[PDB]
């Protein structure tokens, strides 16, 4: 998560803070035809 | 002050298309210059209050 944020601030250092760095998507995991009648 | 609200931009433009998403990467930094508004926005309220 440190880099997530280098990453997209496009720098090397961050200072303090509470930064947005992404999203977090949880990703996906009787009437019988009469065929008695005929077989 | 107002009520602080957030976008995302793949929810809101392309939903859950993962097509549209990897299109989507193609016009550039509109997203990111529209987050910085909102998050603007939004530190501004807490500011104001």
């Amino acid at each position: 998560p440190l880099s997530e944020t280098k990453c997209t601030l496009k720098s090397f250092t961050v200072e303090k803070g509470i930064y947005q760095t992404s999203n977090f998507r949880v990703q996906p995991t009787t009437n019988l035809c009469p065929f008695d009648e005929v077989f | 002050s107002m009520t602080k609200t957030s976008v995302d931009c793949t929810m809101y433009i392309c939903g859950d298309s993962t097509e549209c998403s990897n299109l989507l990467l193609q016009y550039g930094s509109f997203c990111t210059q529209l987050k910085r508004a909102l998050t603007g926005i939004a530190v501004e309220q807490d500011k104001n209050t």
